Order: C-alpha cells, then structure tokens, then sequence
C-alpha cells in the first residue's frame, strides 16, 4: 500500500512535469523545425533500416549468464543449513561450471565481435 | 494396461530372480538355441558378403564369435522367458484357487442327456 | 458428515495477562525459568492430542502461572523491572543488547529478593522430559480401519503347463 | 564440428532420453525432455545448409510448443492433487493436454506435418537418430501413464496416423519422405495398443527400431537419398540391393519376415478385448505401406534402371567405413519370427 | 519405459519432492499434511485400482483441504442468507461482527 | 619443474589478472577442508533453535533427558561462549 | 478455483493461440514462447504458495532456467535464419514440403 | 470483495498478454511482455513470494533488453506496426479484450464452469493461511534447500547451462 | 502463553459464528447447523474465510494483507 502510494507520487509529478513542459510555452511548429537532426543535411535512408549487432554471440551469452545469477542469489540462506559440506561442494560446482562455460566461449573466440 | 510390471516381490533391474533357479535349465541342444546359432551364422555370411568377401570361407573366427554370442544371449534370454511363463502359470492357478465361486465346476452332462439340434445337408 | 463440537463462550473465559511484548520479552528469561512446568505440560497436551479442544484447562493453568510470575515481579522488582522494560520497548527490533545496565539491575534485584537465577545460553532450548498423568491418546487422527492387503505369493516355482502355449509353438 | 563436441552432444541427447525413462518427479522428466531437446538442436544442423537450419527451426518450434503444453498439464495436475509422482494423472482435461504434448512429440497425426519436412531437411545418420532414439522418451511416459488413458482419443490419433503415413508415402520419390511416413504409421501402430497392452507397445518398437537402422544403414552404404540415385546400386553392389529388397519385404509385414510379427500380436491382443473392426481397417491400410514399399523394390532390385559411363571408375573402389552391426540388424530384421514366444520376458 | 534405477540403487533422485508430507527443512508442514498423509497410508501397498475405491473418502478429504469448494460454497450460502435477511431488516447483526468488539489477546 | 616455472612466469607477466583469479579460485577450493573451524560452523548452524523444542513424555527410564531447562543433562553451549 | 487462476490460465491460452497463428515475423512467435513460460511461472508459483509445499518453492527457478535455454536456442536459430534471407520471416521457411 | 487488488493486477497481466499476443511488433511486444512481468511480480508478492517475483523480474527485464537489441538488428521494416495501424493486429487485440471481459462478466455474474471448473469469486483472500509461526521466510528456506536437498536438480542445471553455451557456439557457426 | 491464547481466540471466534448462522440459517429447509464438510471427525485448522467470513472488510483486509503490506 505504501509502495504503490509511492509508485502512484513519482508517476504523477513526472506527468504534471510533462504537462506543464507541454503546455506553458509559446509552440511554434513548422516542417523544417520538426525535421530529423543529422548535422544540417537530409539523411539519405530511413532510421528503422536494419542495424547490425556486431556482438549478438554475446548478448546470447548473457541470457545464460543471467539465470545463473537467479540460481546463486539464494546462497545467503543457504549457509545456514545443517548440512554445510555438501551445500558448500554444490556452490563451488555451479561457479566452476560458469567459469568452465566463459574459458570455453573465450577460447573459441566468442567474445571477438564480428567484422 | 501392463499385467506384470509391479508384482510384489519384483526386484527393478534383475532379469532373473532367484525364484528361476528352481526351473530346469533350457537343454544345451534345445531347437530354439539352436536356431539362435543359425542365426549367427546367418549373421557371419552376410558379413562376409557384404564386406566382398568369400563368403562361405572368408573368417571361420569372425563366424565362430558370431554363432557363440548368438547361442550365448540366447540361452538366457530362454531362461527368462520360460521364467516368465512359469510365473503366469503360478499367479493364474493361485488366483483360481483362491476364488472358487468365480470358477464352479458344474455337473458333468453325457451326450445322451444332451439336445443338440440336426441340421440335414441336402 | 457430522457436526463440529465447540466449547461454550462460558468455557474459554480466562483471567488474562494484559502486558505488551516488551514486556513480556523483558522478563521471558526468567518467565521460562519459574514457569517450565505448566508450560511444558500445555505443549505435551497440544503435540500429542493435536486438537485445541482437549489442552483448554491446561491452558488455563499456564495463564495462572503467568499471572502468579507477574505478581511476584511486582511486589519485589517493580521500578527496575520498569525501567528495563521501557529500555527494551524504546528499540524498534526490541534488542536485548543495547541495555545491559537495567538488565543487570534488574537480574540483581530478582536473584536477592526471589533466589532467581537467569538461564544460561542453550538452557531453555532444552529438550525436556515431562511426567503427566494424561494417557497417551491412541488414535489421535481419528483413522478408519486400513484396508487389508492382496495376501500375497506363496509356493514354489513349477514350469508352465504346456509351455508358452502361444499359437502353433510347442515350448 | 569437433568431434568431442558431437560425442559430448550425443551423450547429452541419450542423457536426457534416460533421465526421462529413470525419473520419478514431473519437473525431472520434463527437464529431461529439454536437455534432449537442447542437445539434439545443433545435431541437426551439423552439415549446414539453409534445409539444415530450416529443419532445425521447425523441429525445435514443434517440441517446443509441445514441452509449453506438457509442463501446463503437469501444474494442472498439480492443482487438482498435489502430486509431483508420475501416475494415473487425477485430472482429465490435464490428461488430455498430456495426450496432445506427447503425439505432438512423436509426431502423431494431427501433427504429423513436421516429420516428412524435418527428415528430408537432414542427413541420413540425423534422420537416423530422429527416426529411431527420439521415439523412447514419449512412449516411455505414454506407457507409464496407460492406465487413465483415454482410448477414443488415442485410437483417433492412431488410426489418423495409420491412414496419413500410408497416404502420405505414397506420393514420394525422395527416400527421406518415404522413410518419415512409414515411421508416422509405425508410431499409429505403436499407440493403437497402447491402452491394451504395453508389452506389444514395446515389442513393435524393437521391431520397428531394428529394421529402421537396417535400412538407414543401407541406405548411407550406398549413398542413394532418391528413387533414381538407389536404381544405380544394382550395378555396384548387387548384395546391397538384394538386402535392401528383403528389408522392404519384411517392413511390409509379409509372413514368414519378423515384420509381420508385431502387427500379427497386436491383432491378436485387440480381438482379446471386443475391438474388431479397428484391427482390420488398420491391417487394410497397411496394405499402403506394403504398395510404396514394392514400388521401391522394383526401381531398385527387381528389375535393371539405366546406368552411367563414370560408374566403371567407382567399381575399382571399396567401401572404407565399415558399419559392424549392419548384418547383425538385417537378420533381426528378416528371420525372428520363429523366436516369437521370447516377447514373454519384455513384460 | 520406467527403469527404477532409484530403487534398485537406493539412491532417491528425486522422491524426496514428490509429495507435500516428505522431510520439509526445519520441520515446516504442508497445509494438508495429515490429509495427504492418511491417504497415502491408506491406500499403501493395495494396488492403483483397489486404491481409486477404498480409499475414497480419504482422497476427497485430502482434495477439500487443497481447493477448498464446499467451504466457500457454505460459506456464500450462510452469507447470501444473511444479506437477505438484512435487507428485509429482520437480523440485527451482532456488535462484535461490526467492529465493536472487545478483543482478547 | 622448469618449463611450468616459466609458464608461471610468462602468465605473471602477460596476464595477472588470470594468475590472481586463478590462486584465488584454487585456494578458496581447498583451504576449507583442511580447517578445523569448519565443524565449528557446523555445531553452530546445529545449535540455533529456530522452532520450539517439544517436550518427551516420562516413561521413566531417560536418564540423559532434563527434567528442567536448568538441569545438568542435556547439551551444553559453553564451548560458544569461548568462541 | 478463484478468479486470478482463471485468469493466468486465460493468459497461457492466449500466448499459446498466439505462437499457434504467425503473422510475419519470427520473434513474435519466440516473445508467445517467453509468455507461455511466464505465465506457467506465475501459476506454480501461486500453487505452491497457497499449500505451503516448502520444497516446491525451488521449482519455478529451474523452469526459468530452462526458459533462458529455450530463449537463446530461438534466438541463435533466428540468428541464421536471418543471415540466410537478411529477414526474419516465416515465409521464407518453404524449401522443404510434406 | 476487498480492494480487488489481485483481481485488478491479473486482469492487466491478461491485458499484457493480449497486447503481446497480436503481435504488433517486437519493439512493442516486448513492452508488454515488460508489463505482464511487472504485474506478475505484483501478483506473487501479494501472496507472500517477494523473492520469485523479484526475480522473474530482474530476469525478463535482461531477456527483453536482449530482445530489443534483436529486433533493432534483425526485425524491423520500414513502418513499424502498433495496435491501431493495421486491421488484423487490432483486431486480434480488440478479440482478446471482448474474451477476456466476456470471461471475466461470465465467472464473476455466475458461477459457471469454463472449461475446467468453476468459480463464485469471493476474492482470492478466503484460502489464506492465518499461520503465525516463524522467524524465517518459508519461501526462503525452501528455495534456499536447493543446495542441501536438490543435489540432482543442480547438477543436471549446470549441465544443461554449459551444454546450452556450447550449443549456441555450434548453432551460429556458420560455414 | 500465545499458543494458548491463539488456541482460546480461534474457538471463540468460531463459536460466535456458529452461533449467528444458527440465528441466521433456520429459514431454509435442510440445513444442519455446523455441519461439516469433511469426512473426518478429526481437529481442522480454520480456512480465515471461516473465522473473518462475518466481518467487516476493514478487519479482513488486515487479517490477510496485514503483514505483506507493512513495510
Ligand atoms: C525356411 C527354412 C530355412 C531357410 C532359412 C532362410 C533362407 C536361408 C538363409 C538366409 C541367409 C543365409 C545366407 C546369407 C548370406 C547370403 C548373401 C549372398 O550374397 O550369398 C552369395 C554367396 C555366393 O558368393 P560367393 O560364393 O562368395 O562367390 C560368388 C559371388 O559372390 C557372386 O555374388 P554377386 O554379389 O556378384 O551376385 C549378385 C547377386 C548377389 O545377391 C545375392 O546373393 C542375394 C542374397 C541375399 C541374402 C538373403 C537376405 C537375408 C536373408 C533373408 C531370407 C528370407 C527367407 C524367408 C523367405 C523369403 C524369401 C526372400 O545379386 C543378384 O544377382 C540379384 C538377383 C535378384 C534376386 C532377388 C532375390 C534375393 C533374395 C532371396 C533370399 C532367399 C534366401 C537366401 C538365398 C540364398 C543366398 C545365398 O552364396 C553362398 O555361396 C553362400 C550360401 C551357402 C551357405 C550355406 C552352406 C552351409 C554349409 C554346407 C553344409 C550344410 C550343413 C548341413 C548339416 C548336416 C551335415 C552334412
Ligand atoms: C546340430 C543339430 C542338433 O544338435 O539338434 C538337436 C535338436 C534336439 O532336439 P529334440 O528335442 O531331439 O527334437 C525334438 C523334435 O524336433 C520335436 O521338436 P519340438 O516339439 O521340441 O519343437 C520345438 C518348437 C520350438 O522350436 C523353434 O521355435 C525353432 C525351430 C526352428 C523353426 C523352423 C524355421 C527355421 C528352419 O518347435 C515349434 O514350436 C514349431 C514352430 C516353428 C515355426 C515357428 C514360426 C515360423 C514358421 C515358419 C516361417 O534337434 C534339432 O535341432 C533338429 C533341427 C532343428
Ligand atoms: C511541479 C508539478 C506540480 C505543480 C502543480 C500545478 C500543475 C499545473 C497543471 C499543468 C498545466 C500548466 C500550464 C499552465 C498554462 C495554461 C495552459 C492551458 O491550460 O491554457 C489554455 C486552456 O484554455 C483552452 O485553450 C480553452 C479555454 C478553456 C476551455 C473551456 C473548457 C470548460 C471549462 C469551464 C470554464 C468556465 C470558467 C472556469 C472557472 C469555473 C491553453 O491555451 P493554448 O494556447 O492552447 O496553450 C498554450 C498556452 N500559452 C498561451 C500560455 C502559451
Ligand atoms: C527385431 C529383433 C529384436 C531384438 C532387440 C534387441 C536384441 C539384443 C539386445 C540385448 C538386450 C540386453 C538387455 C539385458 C541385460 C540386463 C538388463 C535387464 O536387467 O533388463 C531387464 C528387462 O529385460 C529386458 O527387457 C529383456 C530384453 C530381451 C529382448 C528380446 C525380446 C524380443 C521379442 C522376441 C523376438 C526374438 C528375439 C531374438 C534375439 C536374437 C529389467 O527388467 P525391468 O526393469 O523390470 O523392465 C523394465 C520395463 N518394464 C517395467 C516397463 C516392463
Ligand atoms: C554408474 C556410473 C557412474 C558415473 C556416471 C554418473 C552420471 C550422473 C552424474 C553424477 C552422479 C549422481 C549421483 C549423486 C546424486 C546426489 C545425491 C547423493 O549424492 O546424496 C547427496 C550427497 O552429496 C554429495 O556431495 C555427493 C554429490 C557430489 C557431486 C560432485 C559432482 C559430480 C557431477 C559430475 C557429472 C554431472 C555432469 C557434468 C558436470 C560437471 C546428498 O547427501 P546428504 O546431504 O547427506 O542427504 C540429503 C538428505 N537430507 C537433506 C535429509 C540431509
Ligand atoms: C521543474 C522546475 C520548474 C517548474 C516550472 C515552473 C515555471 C514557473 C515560472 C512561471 C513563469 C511565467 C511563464 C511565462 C512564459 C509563458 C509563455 C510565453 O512567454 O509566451 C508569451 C505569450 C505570447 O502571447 P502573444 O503575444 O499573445 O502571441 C504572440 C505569438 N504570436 O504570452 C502569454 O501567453 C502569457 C500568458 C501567461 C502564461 C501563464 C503564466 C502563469 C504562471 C504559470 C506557472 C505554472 C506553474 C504550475
Ligand atoms: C583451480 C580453481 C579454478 C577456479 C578458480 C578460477 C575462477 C574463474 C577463473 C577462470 C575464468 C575463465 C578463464 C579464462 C581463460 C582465458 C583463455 C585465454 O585465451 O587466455 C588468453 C591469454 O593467454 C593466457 O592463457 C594467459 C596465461 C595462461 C592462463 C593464465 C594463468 C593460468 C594459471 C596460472 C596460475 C595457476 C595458479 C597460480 C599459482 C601461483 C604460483 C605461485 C586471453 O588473452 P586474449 O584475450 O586472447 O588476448 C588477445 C589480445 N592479443
């Protein structure tokens, strides 16, 4: 409740900031001013052409990445258990498997962007 | 529907329980082992004629190896098969004793008690 | 399928103890000390019977004992107690560690006016025993009568008669 | 590829298909499917074309959809009885979800349409993989949970597939088209006993699995993957041909071949219930099957197609890859039915 | 199809998250545990289909505590009655179903 | 003996970065199971009491059960305190 | 059931009904992919909270684990999809027939 | 019937779903994807699961940052399309809309099965808990037991992340 | 003390319900009054739809969002 009470303050002043940007001047538009910026010249394509991603192999890399750091977030409450020989030996196998997982891409060249 | 995966007493992995060694083995000469030997033979020509080979005479080791591991494998799967039907056997004649209103054995009728319709031919 | 049994509102009166928590964290070493006992009777009676219904009276009982352990603090520890609950209330996690100085005082007023001694660290994390003349329920699920098992596989091993018996084969 | 990468792949692929057959939880055999899944992706694109990536992309866009439906029944099934253990499925409509993701897997009719496309898309030995070790992890959990089967759904599907994999050979020149229809009606055959007998579930998919790696391994010896490529083997390797022609006999289901065998003791376990007319609409269009295969036999063994000049050079040579159980899988293939009264210890 | 390597081995994989009454961490019980727990006790060892009859009243139980439907179903029932009663103006509900109880601790 | 000194040498040289990530992972491998502070976290873990200890009905014959939280039987946490 | 059951499982039905109809583009079809294991997540989750199963809270973790190795199968797939035709179009997978 | 948070918060997830549903373009699929994780995170906190629903979002929010990038490199045209620039998106969106407030009058009116079940409503608070135990979260100790009870579950995960690396290496190989 | 204490407030709260749907159920035909919906006649912990079911919705908004809202 409290959250969204604040959630719902920071929403509405970004809105009444836009608002009033938006309707306290004096708005003068004509098709030159509002024309896409590239220096002063006309761009000679469009904006929404396809754009390359020279380090896609990467960005893939990093879904993986990520779900690894979703399985060792809990590892805080994990210390507390009983049992702490074989929670200890699990940890150290999931963060040995990830740094196998990264010399692996690192040596077959998969962190080289593409030319 | 599976009839005999879980019999009490059945151990997972064990393709022949204890209760088998008191069945008598499958004779050395029996026609299905026999068979089976055919069938490494038949395994050890083809071998030899699809590799172009001199078929009949080409490995007599290769065809050796193929006829005993043939008869090898065969006997125990005989083993286990006659197991099997042994057990089938045993669970049908316990159950049919252990429920005998659902088997009666009904008064025995001769023929000359009997009305069976004649049907003529001509 | 049967309509559920519940005490009468004349049942469950009970005079109450009408502290804080504070309060009742102030003087929960020593509360544990003193009143072991019906506490621990009470907590037999609600794991064993597993119905709230059947530890009423024992529930009472700790309530008594309670009452009789606050009285007590009041008649002989009132104004160090006092302070030391104020100290241990002004603490928004409620720390014992951030006032020693009125524990101390307080512990010392408790062991010359009553001979009580404050339990030492591991001791009312004890499993204890407790001798009652409750009986020991003997159904308490409330368990129907298990079904009786398939009787099971008896005799010994003999070949199949006739052989596999499938079709034209003979073995 | 290196090729400790493509065993590691291969391992990954066959431990999947295992961590499914052992498990006892839900969330452990659908993580098996996806280890499978994962693993069999890239084996598929190992020879890589753009065919290779397009069969790769409907492949992984069928099993995956159909793994989405899987884990849904599954947490249905959770809700309406807290049980993770793999068994009579207390839910229906969970069950039929199930039903649906796992014909979807096998590629039973409806969803057939995958198949024919993947198979040709990929080489011999990846079709040989798809044809034979993809089929275990599916009819393994159908078997498991034959009990609280629906049969109106599953004798559909069956019977669908049946009729379509006949049908659907029919019309192909292109050997991998051939082999992915007969696979579609093996399966309909697979799931038509299913809910009656799951030791004739299991005996057709031996069956089948052996004379598919023989003719797969035919197949890749004389390295034909159409009708007109396969009709120039009888002037190289005649005994090839002749063994491909007794194959194609025995995948008909003609008596006295170890083909027949399955087909002969499903019919036999249908009419121990009432079920009669099903076995013999499905024998009568298995009689389709039995066409294309004779067509095949004819083009490429019974009768002499038309050769080429360079042929003469190619006799000089020998075949250097030696396939070591390929005579083993003909005779399995061909002569077992008199050891048929064996089918006892599958149960 | 099912090789139960588990109980050949005695290694158990993954039995221990089957059901909802298995060993939880610091003895934390499931919400039916004595329901799940009865059932299962009483259809142990009889087989899949002489479970499925004689262990009915069990399993319905074990189901009511999950999903809970006859309670609601009750529970509206007492409710809709009660709203129909006040309209016509003939229940006069208590004061502590009001808020102007006297609260215990 | 001689070349993996030199190899040692050369990564020191070329890649600290590596060398140190590397000892750092090895010694955090092995130091643990050559401490005796592990079953040390061990007892520890074992004796916080994060649930309530219910009590044992006297069938009068555990001699090793308390009868009262402040009763010589029972465990001892005086080797924490020490700690 | 209560209504927010009923409606996580109309939000599966939708993501699935929309993986099932394809329009142009592939990655539409991979983001009803991603819905469909968001929307499971959700349900699991629910479940498992409201019966308490402590050693079930774990199970959604490993399902979003594998949802991240299904995302980037598609998208290394689409990945070469797209440099074989310089578009992600579905329409351009027609090589191989039934 | 109190505050309908949760029912509020699962009719904008479904909203979400519809809006990724028609398929308008990946940029804007993407934010609704975005959208039905955020609400999702709020749904499970309602219930007392702070840690799932944190996580699923920190999670999706990676995996749609990831599919932004893929869709400025390998799925745009020229007029990218919204939810009212073409006939078959918005009416998709407006079909998911009238299902979804069709479904919603239906369950909420009567008490009818769908298709699995039925349902009166009453608000998701009726089948809470009132347990009042603990110093620990519960939802914490049983995630927290995958490193003493779930020895299996980590090691065929971290199997199947390095074996999904690998495969992504050999997929995007080329040649 | 407050297993006692909790154990005494869920039987009174339940009997006061009892209590007002007898007052309130005696119009329809075939109602049995506390009649329970398991076939057990074992101790059942309270569903809070049965203990808060007759009350206003200021007390069943804290007794279910309570503690998740307190921040
Ligand atoms: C039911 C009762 C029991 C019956 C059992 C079943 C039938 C018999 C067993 C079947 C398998 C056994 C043989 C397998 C290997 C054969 C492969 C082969 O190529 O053979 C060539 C080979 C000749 O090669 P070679 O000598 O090296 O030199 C010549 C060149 O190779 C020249 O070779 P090439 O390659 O240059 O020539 C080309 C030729 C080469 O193509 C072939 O040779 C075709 C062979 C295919 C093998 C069959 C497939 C697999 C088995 C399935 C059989 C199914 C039977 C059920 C009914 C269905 C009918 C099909 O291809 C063609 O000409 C095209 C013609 C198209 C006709 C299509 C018909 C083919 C299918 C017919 C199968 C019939 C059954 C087997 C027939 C016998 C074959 C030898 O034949 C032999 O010499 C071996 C046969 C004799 C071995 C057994 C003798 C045992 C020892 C004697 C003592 C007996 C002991 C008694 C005990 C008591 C004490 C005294
Ligand atoms: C070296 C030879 C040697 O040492 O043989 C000793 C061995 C000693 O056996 P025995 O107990 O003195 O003979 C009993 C009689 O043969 C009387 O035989 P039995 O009453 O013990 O028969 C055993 C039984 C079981 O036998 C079998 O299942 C395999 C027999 C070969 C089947 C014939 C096709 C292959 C040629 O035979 C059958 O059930 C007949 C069904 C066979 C047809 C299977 C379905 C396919 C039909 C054709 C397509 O005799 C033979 O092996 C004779 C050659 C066979
Ligand atoms: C930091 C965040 C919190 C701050 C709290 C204050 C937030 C203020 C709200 C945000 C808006 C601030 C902008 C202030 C300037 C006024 C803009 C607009 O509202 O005025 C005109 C609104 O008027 C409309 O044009 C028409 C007139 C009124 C419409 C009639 C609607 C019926 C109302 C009934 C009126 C009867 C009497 C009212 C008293 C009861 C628009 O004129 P327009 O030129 O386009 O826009 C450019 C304004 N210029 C000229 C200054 C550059
Ligand atoms: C076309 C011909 C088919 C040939 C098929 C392959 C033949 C060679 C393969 C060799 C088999 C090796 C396996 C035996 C090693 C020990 C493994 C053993 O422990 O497994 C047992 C199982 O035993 C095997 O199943 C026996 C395999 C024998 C198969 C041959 C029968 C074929 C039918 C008749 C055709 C004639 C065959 C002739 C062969 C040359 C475990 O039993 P169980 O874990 O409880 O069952 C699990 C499945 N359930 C519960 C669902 C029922
Ligand atoms: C026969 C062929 C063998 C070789 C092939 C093996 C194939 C599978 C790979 C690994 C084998 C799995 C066996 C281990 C199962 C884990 C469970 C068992 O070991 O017990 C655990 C013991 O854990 C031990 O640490 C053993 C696990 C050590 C794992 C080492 C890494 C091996 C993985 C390598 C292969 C996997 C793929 C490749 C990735 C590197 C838990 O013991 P404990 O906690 O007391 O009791 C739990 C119950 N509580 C909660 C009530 C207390
Ligand atoms: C984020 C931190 C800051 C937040 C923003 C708060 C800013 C408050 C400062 C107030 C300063 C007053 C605004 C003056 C600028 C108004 C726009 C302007 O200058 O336009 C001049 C314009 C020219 O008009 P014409 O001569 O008729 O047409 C010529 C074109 N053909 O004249 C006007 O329109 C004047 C109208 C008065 C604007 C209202 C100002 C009142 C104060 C509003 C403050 C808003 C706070 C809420
Ligand atoms: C034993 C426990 C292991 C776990 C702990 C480690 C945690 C994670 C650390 C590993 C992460 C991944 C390793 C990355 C491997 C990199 C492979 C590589 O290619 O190396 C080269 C560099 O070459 C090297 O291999 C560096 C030297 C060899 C490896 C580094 C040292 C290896 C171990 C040495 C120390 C061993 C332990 C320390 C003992 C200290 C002695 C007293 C990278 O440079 P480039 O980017 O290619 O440059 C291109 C621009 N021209």
């Amino acid at each position: 409740m409290n959250i969204m009470l604040t959630l719902l303050t920071n929403v509405t002043l970004a809105s009444l900031l836009v608002l009033i940007a938006f309707w306290l001047p004096q708005l003068n538009a004509y098709s030159e001013k509002t024309s896409p910026y590239e220096c002063g010249f006309d761009p000679m394509g469009s904006a929404r052409l396809p754009f390359s991603m020279k380090f896609f192999l990467v960005a893939i890399t990093f879904l993986l990445f990520d779900l690894e750091i979703a399985l060792l977030l809990p590892l805080p409450w994990a210390s507390q258990t009983n049992n702490l020989k074989t929670m200890l030996t699990m940890a150290l196998f999931l963060l040995i498997l990830l740094a196998a997982s990264l010399a692996y891409e690192w040596t077959q060249k998969g962190l080289e962007w593409a030319e | 529907m599976t009839m005999m995966s879980g019999r009490p007493g059945r151990v997972p992995l064990q393709f022949l329980p204890n209760e088998a060694r008191s069945l008598p083995p499958p004779k050395l000469t029996d026609p299905r082992l026999v068979y089976m030997g055919f069938l490494g033979y038949c395994s050890g020509l083809i071998d030899n004629a699809i590799r172009r080979r001199p078929v009949v005479s080409a490995g007599l080791h290769r065809q050796l190896l193929y006829v005993t591991s043939f008869v090898f494998f065969g006997y125990y799967l005989l083993k286990r098969q006659d197991y099997m039907y042994a057990l089938r056997d045993h669970d049908m004649f316990a159950y049919v004793k252990s429920h005998p209103e659902d088997f009666p054995e009904k008064d025995k009728k001769t023929y000359g008690e009997i009305l069976e319709e004649f049907h003529p031919v001509r | 399928p049967g309509i559920v049994e519940l005490p009468t509102l004349e049942d469950l009166k009970v005079q109450e103890v009408k502290v804080s928590s504070s309060v009742l964290k102030a003087a929960a070493h020593h509360y544990g000390a003193q009143c072991d006992k019906p506490n621990k009777e009470f907590m037999l009676c609600r794991w064993e019977e597993k119905d709230p219904r059947r530890c009423l009276e024992e529930g009472k009982l700790v309530n008594q004992c309670a009452l009789d352990f606050f009285r007590q603090i009041k008649r002989h520890c009132a104004e160090p107690f006092t302070e030391y609950w104020t100290c241990i209330d002004y603490s928004g996690l409620q720390l014992f560690r951030h006032c020693r100085k009125q524990q101390a005082k307080f512990d010392e007023c408790v062991l010359d006016k009553l001979g009580w001694v404050r339990p030492d660290l591991g001791e009312l994390s004890k499993v204890t025993k407790v001798k009652t003349d409750r009986p020991l329920p003997e159904n308490p699920y409330h368990s129907r009568a298990r079904p009786e098992p398939n009787p099971e596989a008896e005799g010994d091993l003999k070949p199949a008669k006739h052989g596999s018996r499938l079709f034209f084969w003979t073995m | 590829m290196n090729p400790i990468i493509y065993t590691t792949l291969i391992m990954t692929v066959m431990s999947g298909t295992m961590l499914v057959m052992i498990s006892s939880h839900w969330l452990l055999i659908w993580i098996g499917f996806e280890m499978n899944l994962l693993a069999m992706i890239p084996v598929l694109m190992k020879n890589f074309n753009p065919r290779a990536t397009e069969a790769a992309t409907k492949y992984f866009l069928t099993q995956a959809t159909a793994s989405m439906m899987l884990m849904m029944a599954i947490i249905i099934n959770l809700l309406y009885s807290g049980q993770w253990t793999i068994t009579k499925m207390f839910n229906p409509v969970a069950m039929t979800m199930m039903t649906m993701a796992l014909a979807m897997k096998l590629g039973l009719s409806p969803f057939h349409f995958w198949v024919p496309e993947v198979t040709q898309g990929i080489s011999l030995q990846a079709g040989l993989l798809l044809l034979t070790w993809q089929k275990l992890a599916p009819l393994s959990v159908l078997c498991q949970i034959s009990q609280s089967i629906n049969p109106n759904l599953m004798l559909t599907m069956a019977m669908l597939s049946i009729l379509i994999g006949g049908w659907g050979g029919l019309n192909q020149t292109q050997l991998r088209k051939i082999m992915a229809y007969s696979s579609i009606a093996h399966m309909g055959w697979m799931t038509a006993v299913l809910p009656y007998n799951t030791t004739m579930t299991i005996l057709n998919l031996l069956i089948y699995i052996t004379m598919t790696l023989a003719m797969f391994m035919l197949l890749i010896h004389s390295s034909a993957t159409t009708t007109l490529s396969l009709s120039h083997t009888w002037n190289k390797m005649p005994v090839i041909t002749s063994l491909m022609m007794v194959t194609l006999l025995s995948m008909g289901g003609l008596p006295p071949l170890s083909g027949f065998m399955p087909k002969w003791m499903i019919i036999q376990e249908m009419t121990k219930n009432e079920s009669i007319i099903m076995p013999t609409l499905m024998a009568m269009t298995a009689l389709l099957n039995l066409y294309f295969y004779m067509r095949l036999a004819y083009s490429s063994s019974l009768t002499m197609f038309p050769s080429t000049n360079n042929m003469k050079m190619k006799w000089q040579f020998e075949h250097t890859k030696q396939m070591k159980l390929l005579p083993t899988m003909i005779v399995l293939s061909t002569l077992v039915l008199p050891m048929t009264p064996a089918l006892s210890s599958l149960n | 199809p099912f090789f139960d390597v588990q109980k050949r081995l005695g290694l158990d994989l993954d039995r221990w998250m089957t059901i909802q009454s298995a060993e939880q961490p610091h003895k934390i019980p499931g919400r039916c545990h004595a329901f799940e727990k009865e059932w299962i006790e009483c259809a142990h060892g009889i087989g899949g289909i002489r479970a499925e009859k004689e262990c009915k009243i069990e399993f319905d139980d074990f189901v009511e505590c999950l999903l809970r439907q006859k309670t609601m179903k009750r529970l509206s029932a007492i409710k809709r009655q009660r709203d129909k009663l006040i309209k016509e103006g003939k229940y006069t509900p208590p004061p502590h179903h009001l808020g102007k109880e006297d609260p215990r601790p | 003996a001689g070349r993996i000194a030199s190899f040692l040498k050369n990564a020191w040289a070329k890649e600290p970065v590596l060398v140190a990530s590397f000892a750092i992972g090895g010694l955090a491998i092995i130091l643990p199971s050559l401490s005796p502070y592990t079953n040390y976290a061990i007892r520890i873990n074992r004796a916080t009491p994060y649930n309530y200890p219910v009590p044992l009905r006297d069938d009068g014959n555990m001699p090793d059960v308390p009868s009262h939280p402040q009763d010589p039987q029972g465990p001892s946490l005086e080797w924490l305190k020490n700690l | 059931m209560p209504l927010v059951y009923m409606n996580i499982i109309m939000a599966f039905a939708i993501a699935l009904a929309g993986l099932l109809m394809y329009r142009s583009h592939l990655m539409s079809s991979l983001l009803c992919l991603e819905g469909m294991m968001l929307s499971l997540f959700i349900m699991s989750t629910l479940i498992i909270l409201n019966t308490h199963f402590t050693l079930a809270n774990m199970m959604p973790i490993i399902l979003l684990v594998f949802a991240a190795c299904e995302a980037a199968l598609g998208l290394s797939l689409l990945v070469m999809v797209s440099n074989t035709y310089g578009t992600d179009y579905v329409q351009n997978l027609n090589l191989l027939q039934c | 019937m109190t505050m309908y948070i949760a029912f509020i918060l699962s009719t904008i997830f479904v909203i979400g779903f519809v809006g990724f549903s028609s398929k308008p373009s990946p940029i804007y699929g993407g934010l609704g994807l975005i959208v039905s994780g955020g609400v999702g995170c709020g749904i499970v906190l309602n219930f007392g699961g702070s840690f799932l629903g944190l996580m699923v979002f920190l999670i999706y929010l990676g995996g749609m940052l990831v599919v932004f990038g893929y869709t400025t490199a390998m799925a745009t045209e020229m007029y990218p399309e919204v939810w009212v620039s073409n006939k078959t998106v918005f009416g998709a969106f407006v079909s998911g809309l009238m299902m979804e407030f069709c479904m919603v009058y239906y369950a909420l009116k009567e008490e009818e099965v769908e298709i699995i079940f039925k349902f009166n409503g009453l608000g998701d608070w009726v089948i809470y808990d009132t347990g009042d135990s603990g110093f620990f979260s519960e939802e914490a100790m049983g995630i927290a037991a995958l490193y003493s009870y779930g020895t299996w579950l980590v090691i065929v995960t971290g199997w199947s992340l390095l074996i999904g690396v690998v495969v992504i290496m050999e997929i995007t190989r080329g040649n | 003390l407050f297993q006692a204490e909790k154990d005494r407030r869920v039987l009174q709260m339940l009997r006061e319900n009892l209590e007002e749907e007898a007052i309130i159920m005696k119009d329809v035909p075939d109602w049995k009054v506390g009649e329970s919906v398991f076939h057990t006649t074992r101790w059942v912990t309270p569903m809070m739809g049965e203990l808060y079911g007759l009350r206003t919705n200021e007390e069943i908004l804290s007794a279910t969002y309570g503690f998740i809202w307190y921040t």
